[PDB]
């Protein structure tokens, strides 16, 4: 049973309308434009006994994103796929599974990971990738953050040598069949002005934000439409244009923190 | 001989312009709409979208049980999508799923935009919402199945609520999906709207689209929530409303 | 832990002797003699992906029930026999449960169904019928509905061709090992009358009510007394002659509704 | 293979004969920190009873303006049977919570503490049959060890039918084997029925008798009852009704 | 989520003085000196359905514990092992779940019980000892009430003859491999006061207790402080050598209880 | 089947004396939304704290009406140990926030801030032993962070027994297959004992010794909280008692 949350700390008209006039202005309380991405920081393997992980910092957000590999017998329906499991936890639920499900949807969809690599013997056994990722810092705009940190830690992950059965877990083989990251880009209507990555402040005086995917092609992979408020037709045809081409800084730039 | 080795996946687009359920890319599927239908609820609709029937159950704005999650200016909206075990070719578990806990996260948000919440401090209006045969687009049957069953409650909103499933199936942009081509097509595409504002109340992607198909199939979407809309209206006169489906 | 219901819907002592005064002379509030049930209707077939439904509205009660067929191996206490396992949902828990528990009770106990006919290879694999009940419309005297939705869920099922392996869904075999309907009868005592099927209002000034079941033979299959009160001796006595006299009533119109 | 339950003349496995009583033995005020204890034993199902008295609500929204609220937890320990039973509630004692709460609720004078809540806990040590009514019993019992105001005490037996012959006071067998079991608890000195259910199968005429002897059999314990809340303590040994 | 107990009982300045001013005279309300054991009284077999089991009475302090034995498959980390699960109930959790696993721990790293003597077939199938002891009366020190009632439960025991596929409970092979007894004597520190088994009201006025498990041979064997408080150096030092020379004691009485 | 724990030479598994701490990492204020955070790191036991600052109470009949109300968890990451560990709360997890509460209880004068609730957050990032000392002290450094009025500072290590040698700050290795593991909290100031246990067995006479050697680790890890609080950020590498 789900109920409007009673916490949602509300936020004055009067100190909306400060950061609205700043908005009539094409600045924000930050300093960077409608359009920007705030300052993103990755630090690869931080979480020392996970097969990879990533702790990221978009702004004052933080999410450490940890993966842990498996082998277990594929499940009857999919013979010939390995498993992704990815699980979202809020620290300071449902919108932990709301977030976790977005998550997955578009690793998967994307087919960003390609399951039916992780298949050691077919119908036997298989590789389950577990994917667990820890908000800290809730600082707005969470979902992105998610996103970028889940990339990260599967890009970091190292896989085993297989005794075929068991695992030794002190021969590293390879990676994870990874085909390309994807990135989430959240754009904010905030009265009657489209804002990139919003902040903490932003999300609360917004009407609605819409969430695009993108693979590095700049195909849409995914579409989450959330907050209490309505967006126009013309808005979400404004805000795929600015989110896409958002996708390419911010793409550009995760790759240099994953390395190539 | 990879030679003879041909795509699992069934074709969605087949012969003539048509599709699996012998619908053109644009068209409908049959639509029935029933008000009032449960006595000891506030407000009540059985909404049919072809083959996906939701029943939506409204106990009006009345003052909430624990008065500390209440809120001081507006009503607390209680939504509950829920699966019927017996709505599925096999049996779905009753205890709720993640995919059902999501559903109902963003069938609340959806209502939350047109509901008038800020006339009814300190009370709760709770939405309860079965779906009694599921195939697909059952998050949008169930939310419009509510909507109206708000507006019979007698409660104020901005609008009603229409919607649309709209997806690419094989390489054709398509109108209102079966279980079959959600299954199996490239991208499935829920919007809801409030037509007469032109305003989004749920928009969801999931699949793969160019930003091109996206906008086409945005444009085709607008057009189905438009015609079903009416029908909407239409029922709200007159309890009862029975529509073939059809081309926009 | 079970605790006395705080939203104990609570109706006036002025009201109460006005629906007292009627039962004085014999009439209810919507019309009917002391021992009346109320209208009856029942669709079959009504959830079309069930293997066998049926939407009862007794009065403003409305009850919506169905099947669904599953191979099993069968349970290693009771290997000769298939499964039923009822469930009752209240969507306007505790009460569910109870429900679900005498419902299950006099279908079993009355051998209604027939459990040792739903083997198909012993001690391998059997049916479980998976019965699920699902009150929509709680107009007072659920039980005695859901009794009524149940029977004739069941009566409406159909049983597909076991493939020698797994279920063929499109070639239908037959019926389930019916063999007879059950009704459930309840009268409820307010003040010192004794009423047939109580409504919403009458449940809600009753002392106590009990429920009786009944085979066709009118032998006796399950009896429950319930509510906060009590009841006298040659009350249940007598509720029991009104019950069973009645039953006679119910079942000749279930069968109707059931195609004899 | 089942057992003969009745052989050619009159004897139950036990052997007792259809119209006894198994053993009894009530005391009284036997928890030293609870507002009202009672333990109760019906030949081998023992059960433990504690009442913790009329006090103010813990979360007051879910108190009732001119009520006490009832708080009954019917609970079997993993040792109380053969098969260690699970301790996590089961539908079954869901259930039989709920029944004895609606019992007691039409005893306890509850309209005297507006406001406040009655916890009542119970536990089985031993399952041998009947133990949801020597639960309830052993409850009433606590209660009136409480102080607590109510209109009479409860009396309970089990009455059922085996070899197609009415007997009183079921086995762990009876219970098990037997075509009906028909537990009934009592108001006994106003004649109200306070608990009643019938798992199995009865003609109207048998379901009569074995409503009959029930009423005997709820007469003699009844008597125990007000025996063990004068003395505290209360043995008896198997008797005919 | 652990957070302070919002409903246990505040016990005023002015009480709290007058025990403090007793134990400036070594002596408690009750009348016992600040070292000595409440009156312990143990009945062994009380619950007749139980494998083995003990009702122990220390002070007003309830305990009933009972076992219950099992065949099962051994855990494939330890494939040499029979297991023992050991479970609290407070009647009148988080404080239960610290209490099993302060008894569990115990018992086990003492060897008090030896779990590789309970394997019937190695790999194949093993005993299972389920341990579970229900407080029945809060009288304060539940904890050495608990060791108490689970050793003596555990030395009540009666193990089965292994009848092959299953059990024959009517004909008794043996005991327990039991090893030893094993005590947890709890030292509260009151004010600048030492008091070996706090009653319920000493318990409310202390400082915090710490609780020490021996065995016979007086090997310290588990140490759990507890409570809101904190403890000096000298005074764990202290607290351990009372409670050493208290072990000595319940140890000789605990045995004869059990029939040494 | 079963390992070295000193070896011929007198050094552990990972190269330490008995009597030498594990590296120290320390770094206060890094999470910006709480009131107050902390990171501590010990060799391979890395713990986040955050604290989040007297606040009214949700359901205002759970609070106290003289002290705040301390909530605290204790959980780790399914990514910090070697098989992932299941992110629902085991028994272990809910013992051990009990456990830390208790001695936050003691430090934290919560008389100060009667009808709130102080939260308290602690995740363990890497498990290798120590985690309920390393996670405890975090907490500690966060509510000062936060700026929480507290008598001391808690400081805290294990000390426990391998091959019959008493060791200081343990191993996962040497946890796993040591005779003793007894982690022991102070407010070295104070010289009060915060937490306090012990799992596997010790003398009497040995306890005592274990006891000395964790007063002196406590003592030098005390100085570089006292340390991070000035500065901020504190790096210590490995050395002797
Ligand atoms: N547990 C389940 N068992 C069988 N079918 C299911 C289950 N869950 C979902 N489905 C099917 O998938 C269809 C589409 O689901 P989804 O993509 O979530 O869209 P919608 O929720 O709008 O139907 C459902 O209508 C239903 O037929
Ligand atoms: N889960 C169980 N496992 C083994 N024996 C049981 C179980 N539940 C009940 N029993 C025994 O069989 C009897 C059957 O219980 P039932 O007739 O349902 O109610 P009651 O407990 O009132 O007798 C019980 O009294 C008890 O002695
Ligand atoms: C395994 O078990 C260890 C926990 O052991 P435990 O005895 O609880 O000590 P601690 O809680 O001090 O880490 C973890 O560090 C993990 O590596």
């Amino acid at each position: 049973m789900s109920s409007t949350p009673s916490n949602q700390n509300i936020i004055p008209i009067i100190k909306k309308e400060s950061i609205v006039s700043l908005f009539e202005k094409g600045i924000r309380q930050d300093g960077r434009k409608l359009t920007d991405y705030r300052p993103l920081s990755i630090t690869l393997d931080y979480a020392k006994k996970a097969d990879g992980s990533a702790l990221v910092k978009l702004g004052t957000t933080m999410v450490l994103a940890g993966t842990k590999l498996e082998i277990d017998k594929p499940y009857e329906d999919t013979p010939n796929q390995g498993n992704l499991i990815v699980n979202v936890e809020l620290l300071p639920d449902e919108n932990a599974i709301e977030l976790a499900r977005v998550v997955d949807r578009s690793l998967r969809d994307s087919k960003a990971l390609d399951l039916t690599k992780l298949v050691i013997e077919p119908g036997k056994s298989v590789w389950t990738v577990w994917l667990d990722v820890y908000v800290l810092d809730y600082g707005g705009n969470v979902l992105d953050a998610c996103t970028l940190a889940s990339v990260a830690a599967l890009y970091n992950t190292k896989v085993y040598k297989v005794e075929q059965i068991s695992v030794n877990k002190n021969e590293v083989v390879g990676k994870l069949p990874l085909n390309y990251p994807v990135v989430t880009i959240s754009v904010a209507k905030v009265d009657k002005y489209l804002v990139v990555d919003p902040d903490l402040d932003e999300e609360s005086i917004m009407d609605a934000k819409i969430s695009f995917s993108y693979t590095p092609d700049l195909k849409i992979v995914g579409i989450q439409k959330s907050g209490k408020g309505s967006m126009s037709l013309q808005d979400i045809d404004q805000a795929e244009n600015t989110a896409r081409s958002t996708a390419v800084k911010l793409l550009e730039e995760l790759k240099k923190h994953l390395g190539i | 001989m990879r030679e003879m080795l041909q795509v699992e996946r069934p074709k969605l687009i087949l012969d003539d312009g048509k599709r699996t359920d012998g619908r053109k890319p644009d068209e409908l599927r049959s639509i029935k709409i029933e008000l009032g239908v449960l006595k000891n609820a506030d407000g009540s609709a059985i909404f049919e979208m072809g083959n996906t029937k939701a029943i939506a159950a409204v106990y009006g704005p009345k003052e909430m049980h624990p008065r500390h999650l209440s809120l001081p200016d507006r009503a607390v909206l209680r939504v509950r999508y829920h699966m019927t075990p017996f709505s599925t070719d096999e049996r779905k578990n009753p205890a709720p799923s993640r995919r059902e806990i999501e559903l109902s996260k963003v069938i609340r948000e959806a209502l939350e935009s047109a509901v008038l919440v800020e006339l009814f401090p300190r009370t709760a209006i709770d939405v309860f919402t079965e779906i009694l045969q599921a195939d697909a687009g059952s998050r949008l049957v169930s939310l419009m199945a509510a909507s109206l069953a708000l507006a019979d409650a007698g409660i104020p909103m901005r609008d009603l609520i229409a919607g649309v499933a709209v997806g690419k199936a094989d390489g054709v942009i398509i109108l209102d999906l079966n279980e079959t081509e959600d299954m199996w097509g490239e991208a499935d595409m829920p919007i809801a709207m409030m037509p007469s504002l032109n305003q989004v109340t749920l928009f969801q992607l999931n699949g793969s689209m160019t930003p091109d198909e996206f906008r086409q199939a945005f444009d085709l979407a607008v057009k189905g929530i438009n015609i079903i809309y009416n029908l909407e209206r239409e029922a709200l006169k007159s309890k009862y409303v029975e529509f073939k489906e059809e081309g926009v």
